């Protein structure tokens, strides 16, 4: 099985440094050039760098040129990317990839081939670990349609990702919808989870959203009830 | 160019053929070959085409590449549901300091259901937040297809743009789409205006919901 | 040879996690009342319903030539080929800096020898110090298990005698 | 591509066959994954097919090229056919024969 | 042209004996083990026996074990089944079939291959 | 067992996928590969699948074999009316005196 596995990703403050590694198995690593390519969340692919089989040749994207250094150790079947002077815009999933062709041709050049690892995420911000505030989004006359009612929870101001949300301690699964997070200009994340239920239910049932934020080891449960 | 030029999006019906163009210059595509890659959500890119026209093992023969001058094109025949993905072109470039250039990517949609306007639910600020000296209006947008909308917030009738954060549309479990929009205000602003509204435009049709303090 | 070191080039229990290593015996190589096989080679076969492409290399760090031997199995029918190795289209490739060869299965009805209508061909090479040998296969490979690092010497040869040493 | 030997003597013809290290590079160079080279005269006949194997790089190349030759008699024709991998003849040599020569190795001055 | 043709089938009284034959063509008979398999009308398939290419190894189903003996003549490309001490429940259509694989592997064993004859009916009553 | 365990019958509508199980023991399926045969009324059995997952020339790829533990399964995708037949599995068995075991058969009906 041909495989690349990246590691070393994480959250870091700008101007600081981080080193990524990529372990290869199942093909002759020492026979291939290797690329680093990155992709910002919700964005396109950006080539980062290439290194020759023997480490004798290295090329960098201009956006990182002079800041990052690529290297490899063929005896450990590992590729490295040293990232210095980090900026917020370096936030991305970083992939390593085996070069398209084993031999170099000066009329063909370099490019990423069929084998990519699953990627490792690097996040550069000023934000610091913070558990969420949780507020109930109450059902009211303004949130009710014919037969059905909407209710939810607002999960505000956390960092870093992720948070998890369940409803009624796992008893409520049908109708649960957890929305993807926004990344606010503040550096904190927010999301909303909404449950659609028949208006009939509104009365007896109580509704508690269970939010877990592991990075700050914070959990908040908040009950959402009809207004009175 | 630092980035090869691709159309932002493309679409087709099942069974149809679709092409995606990729334009460069003498120092890249005019000199070196083009690769094509396919990326499905949450997964690494897949190599599709190399040396302009060739397919790695596993890639069906309905994928073919071609070029003319400094432009190249990827053709996909007999479009299948599983083809919805972002497609990237790439080439070596011997300008400046030699480098690989990727295209910006093309999202290919195989339309997979009848068009559906969004349901919109707008929640006002909670008493806890107002007493915390904050005010958030929460606009939840769901069950729409295609997966693209724009959101405009209004105070009375005037557009409020400051304090707005909106998520990128996301595929739901049911293959319709969801998005959310947050309007941040101070409590004093909240109390001063007569009403606020969240207006969502989808495929030329608008759905609007309104709350007021009451 | 003035000395050699036999050594386990590709240890049986760890070199081939994705292929079957325990089913590689036959009655043509029977020993002590039971089917067996060469001690210095390892007959890899498909694991479950799949034989994935293997790739395995050895760097000669012995400070001398290493003699590497291997084999290629040639089943009698496409059915037995398929049954053993899964891949109808299998090949074996072996290369070093100086050695280079591609092998493709030979399927032929032919008579039985020691009960087997199949055949195995045997191959060898001398891997120079510091050089690397690489095996790639999608079937039919009789893998190296043990190899021999050799020290060379001249002007000898082989005789046949029943006289006691 | 064919050559008729109108030189009035043997012509030494050399050519080569390239062996990329992977099928991907083969395909990338010659387009045809399944390529061959055939060379024939009235007396010579040989088929060469790329033998693709992962192997270490020598002089920066994991690929290999094998080199071949034949002697085309006066009046005879040599024909090259290929769907990839041919390192074609460019120059060849018309030869004059003599018995009893050979090669020595010496650093002494001529 | 590949072919197996069974013959020798028929009606016989219980406790008596009968010999069946199977003629092979279109493949190298002497290179393959051969099986006998039987099927009672409206009932399932039941394997009977196998004999190796050279006759040196033979295996029988328990239901006929000790009663039937399988053999072959490679020079005539013919397989035989000698059935002794017949019972009513041995009544069946009898098929011969070429073994799956030409070479024997002891982790794979024996099994009926792609070639079966049309069958011959044997009735014991 | 002297005889492998199969469901007596199975059915499906055209275009559907259907699976047929075959249960044995450590000494057969747990040790040796499984063959599958298809038998139409009044005709000799035809070999369908061998070495668990493999098809002889002529057998479409919508026929597939698999196994788990001491059980094996034949899957038929895109069911066709003409596929209606009785299906038998078989395996070598090294218990007692070694022998081939057939299953009791599964009659497949296309609705
Ligand atoms: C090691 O060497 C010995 C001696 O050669 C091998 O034993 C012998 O093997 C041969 C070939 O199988 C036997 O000859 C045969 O005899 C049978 C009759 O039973 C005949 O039908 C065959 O055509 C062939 O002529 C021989 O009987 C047997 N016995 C002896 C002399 O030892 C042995 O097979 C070798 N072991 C291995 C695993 O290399």
């Amino acid at each position: 099985q041909v495989q690349l596995v990246q590691s070393g990703g994480g959250v870091v403050q700008p101007r600081r440094s981080l080193r990524l590694s990529c372990a290869a198995s199942g093909f002759t690593f020492s026979s291939y050039a290797m690329h680093w390519v990155r992709q910002a969340p919700g964005k396109g692919l950006e080539w980062v760098a290439v290194i020759s089989y023997d480490g004798r040749n290295k090329y960098y994207a201009d956006s990182v040129k002079g800041r990052f250094t690529v290297s490899r150790d063929n005896s450990k079947n590992t590729l490295y990317l040293q990232m210095n002077s980090l900026r917020a815009e370096d936030t991305s999933v970083y992939y390593c990839a085996r070069e398209l062709l084993m031999d170099y041709y000066d009329h063909i050049g370099y490019s990423p081939g069929p084998t990519w690892g699953q990627g490792t995420l690097v996040t550069v911000s000023s934000a610091s670990t913070k558990g969420p505030s949780v507020f109930p989004l109450a059902p009211s006359s303004k949130s009710t349609s014919g037969g059905t009612a909407a209710l939810g929870c607002l999960v505000k101001d956390y960092f870093p990702e992720p948070v998890t949300v369940s409803w009624n301690s796992g008893a409520l699964t049908s109708g649960v919808h957890t929305f993807p997070a926004v990344l606010q200009s503040s550096g904190l994340y927010s999301l909303s989870s909404v449950v659609t239920v028949p208006s009939s239910s509104l009365g007896t049932q109580t509704y508690i959203c269970n939010v877990n934020h592991k990075p700050s080891n914070t959990k908040v449960d908040k009950r959402v009830e009809p207004k009175s | 160019q630092p980035v090869l030029t691709q159309p932002p999006s493309a679409s087709g019906s099942p069974g149809q053929r679709v092409t995606i163009s990729c334009s460069g210059s003498s120092s890249n595509i005019g000199s070196y070959t083009v690769n094509w890659y396919q990326q499905l959500p949450g997964t690494a890119p897949k190599l599709l085409i190399y040396s302009l026209n060739q397919r790695p093992s596993g890639v069906p023969d309905r994928f073919s590449g071609s070029k003319s001058g400094t432009s190249a094109s990827l053709a996909i025949s007999g479009l299948q549901s599983e083809d919805e993905a972002v497609y990237y072109c790439a080439a070596w470039d011997d300008s400046l300091s030699a480098h690989v250039v990727f295209g910006g990517g093309t999202k290919l949609t195989v339309l997979g259901q009848p068009k559906a306007a969004p349901s919109v639910t707008l929640f006002p600020p909670s008493s806890e937040e107002l007493q915390a000296n904050k005010a958030t209006l929460v606009c939840l947008i769901s069950d729409f297809y295609p997966g693209a909308v724009t959101v405009a917030w209004k105070a009375d009738s005037s557009p409020v743009k400051a304090g707005v954060e909106t998520t990128t549309p996301s595929k739901q479990s049911n293959n319709k789409y969801a998005a959310s929009s947050y309007l941040s205000l101070t409590p004093e602003q909240w109390k001063s205006h007569r009403s606020y509204s969240c207006q969502v435009t989808h495929e030329g049709s608008t759905v609007e919901k309104t709350v007021a303090p009451t | 040879v003035s000395s050699f070191e036999k050594f386990e080039i590709f240890p049986k229990t760890s070199s081939w996690p994705n292929h079957e290593t325990t089913k590689g015996v036959t009655a043509a190589c029977s020993y002590a009342g039971a089917s067996s096989f060469y001690r210095n080679l390892l007959w890899l076969t498909k694991k479950g319903s799949s034989y994935p492409k293997l790739s395995k290399s050895y760097v000669n760090n012995k400070g001398k030539e290493v003699l590497v031997l291997w084999g290629v199995h040639h089943p009698p029918t496409g059915t037995d080929q398929q049954s053993l190795y899964q891949n109808a289209d299998a090949y074996v490739s072996v290369g070093s800096s100086k050695y280079n060869r591609r092998f493709t299965p030979e399927i032929a009805a032919r008579p039985k020898v020691r009960d087997q209508a199949g055949r195995m061909n045997y191959y060898w090479t001398l891997l120079e110090p510091g050089d690397t040998i690489t095996f790639e296969a999608t079937g039919n490979l009789i893998a190296p298990w043990y190899a021999f690092a050799l020290n060379r010497g001249s002007g000898s040869g082989i005789i046949t005698s029943d006289a006691p040493v």
